[PDB]
């Protein structure tokens, strides 16, 4: 019965800011680390985030870091995905998830970055 | 003995970066414990006993507010999923600003049931002050018991 | 499999100002024939145990007062009911940013059958137990 | 249980000084572990799970940094070579001059040769606090 | 060749206060949790305190929380009981002990509240 | 080959100040506790100093304590053996060791403590 919902997807110009919202239930949130992965027309999945259970340790591939910033709210069972600088290379699905493959993944929400 | 079993110590060499090493003194890696993705590969099912220590050293208090984490993962083989097993938080500085050193240790220990190709991650989050110089204050090991 | 008895309880996250122990638990253990009974571990067989335990404290500012934490592993034997400390630390708290000050024990003790062991704190008030794997008590027979 | 087995405890009567002890009251030196110069002596070479606690405690602050250090140590029976196998670090005071304590733990798995001696050394016996049980303690186990 | 051997009980009217010492021998103080229970007229042994080794947790049954304070010290080999606010109800024989059940009890101190 | 080689040895006068230096190589100088140990004439081999790794730990036999101090600089590789108000019994052979006994001892350095150059 585990369930992720994305929300917070929009259209955005390039230099833009957008924050992505992921509602957690059906298992303890505050037991896993969580990731924020998202998929490009023709591009294979791809992991742009990784937090732990306290929130004080976050991951990013050079391609998102300086320009996103994954955080939690476990009282909210909520992740959270600021991103910042936006680029047209950044337009995708973006999905949460408890594996970087995507594992667990919602409909995700769509981020179109255009002029 | 023929007892799975690692003890492995930071690399000093490495960079502002927390890398587990298998060296040749008092450092273990064997009876099918492998070193992956600095990762410990459990290689059979069963009780292990989990430990590591972290040593982080500063020399002053900068502006913000610093909070210091430890933490054993388990990666299971079936879904990638990583949950946290034994984990801690320090607050090293209360005040800011000479510049007198500051050192704060955290040890993790306890006992899991584990399956055969789960990996545990030990990590940290502020490596720049971590003090992996010297040896005996880094070290991350299990046993099956 | 193994036959060795062993436990590791953690922190109830939905209990409220006391430290409660459970089992029932994902990453949790209680088998060869430890008990869970009036919040304290209960050896099954006599002879050599391995016992640990972790507490983290936390607080919104450093207290107006000066606060000492404790953490102890104590044993209840099997007759007589007789506490006494086999494992302890006390902590000085910081001197609103937040504190955290975590605690650990462990040791080998040779162990009666029906002896007791309790792991307890002075401020569940302090007691940081909403996160997994911050609040533990274990215990394996070697 | 026939494995090497201790679990030592700081002596209360000592001053200034971090004496091993064992009593028959929640401690052990059994089955070929023997306690000799103030070291543990290994009987048989193998794997020993090896572990200490120390607690520091001082009235006030000093007008002199003090930096607090344990240290588990193996001396080799070879040469009497010695190694720090696990050791910590703690800065209990930031400023000078309402009692302080500072607990250290170590603990760790290592591959031992028959007669290898271990210590469990401070720097500042004068802070210790070893009145107390079971607040000082040193103990290996072969695994 | 363990020895508690109480003290400090007399008449008090209600809301009075009493200050109970028990001195310990035989056995290391510091080691032990220590105890203070009582016996009332045709009533079971009730243990009204519980205190650890350093002094710093201390428990309480409801029929005295609030009125009844235990320490120690472990320099003196010496246990007490403040006794605040006292009823008629709390009178009984006063014993120290290494259990709830009232281990190594002594000769007990004998508190009586009368109007 | 671990190489322990001292060096700042000389004469010096009853109460004169003198800093013995050790090289250290082929070994992770930061592992190990060192000693100085000296040999003075028809004497057996005498410990006089042991530090531990971070250099926080220091003893010192009754014969020079007070008077003499060691350190050691782990990037350096280097250990020290600070002498104050040398007496004519501390001349001997000075050597740095892994051990008290005197393993991996170098060549030494000679102290020589004379009221007459």
């Amino acid at each position: 019965e585990v369930q992720l919902v994305e929300s917070g997807g929009g259209l955005v110009q390039p230099g833009g800011s957008l924050r992505l919202s992921c509602a957690a239930s059906g298992f303890t949130f505050s037991d896993y680390w969580m990731y924020w992965v998202r998929q490009a027309p023709g591009k294979g999945l791809e992991w742009v985030s990784e937090i732990n259970t306290n929130g004080l340790i976050t991951k990013y591939p050079d391609s998102v870091k300086g320009r996103f910033t994954i955080s939690r709210d476990n009282a909210k069972n909520t992740l959270y995905l600021q991103m910042n600088s936006l680029r047209p290379e950044d337009t995708a699905v973006y999905y949460c998830a408890r594996s970087p493959s995507g594992f667990n993944r919602g409909q995700g929400t769509l981020v179109t970055v255009s002029s | 003995s023929d007892k799975p079993v690692a003890h492995v110590v930071a690399n000093p060499q490495a960079e502002g970066q927390l890398q587990w090493l298998n060296r040749r003194a008092n450092a273990l890696l064997a009876n099918g414990v492998e070193l992956r993705d600095n990762q410990l590969v459990v290689p059979s099912e069963g009780l292990y006993l989990i430990y590591s220590q972290v040593l982080f050293k500063g020399q002053g208090c900068p502006s913000t507010h610093v909070l210091l984490t430890h933490t054993i993962s388990r990666i299971a083989v079936s879904y990638q999923t990583k949950v946290n097993l034994l984990s801690a938080i320090k607050s090293p500085c209360q005040r800011e600003t000479e510049a007198k050193p500051w050192y704060e240790p955290i040890y993790l220990g306890g006992v899991f049931q584990l399956e055969k190709g789960d990996r545990l991650s030990a990590e940290i989050n502020r490596p720049d002050y971590l003090d992996f110089a010297e040896s005996g204050q880094v070290y991350f090991g299990i046993i099956a018991l």
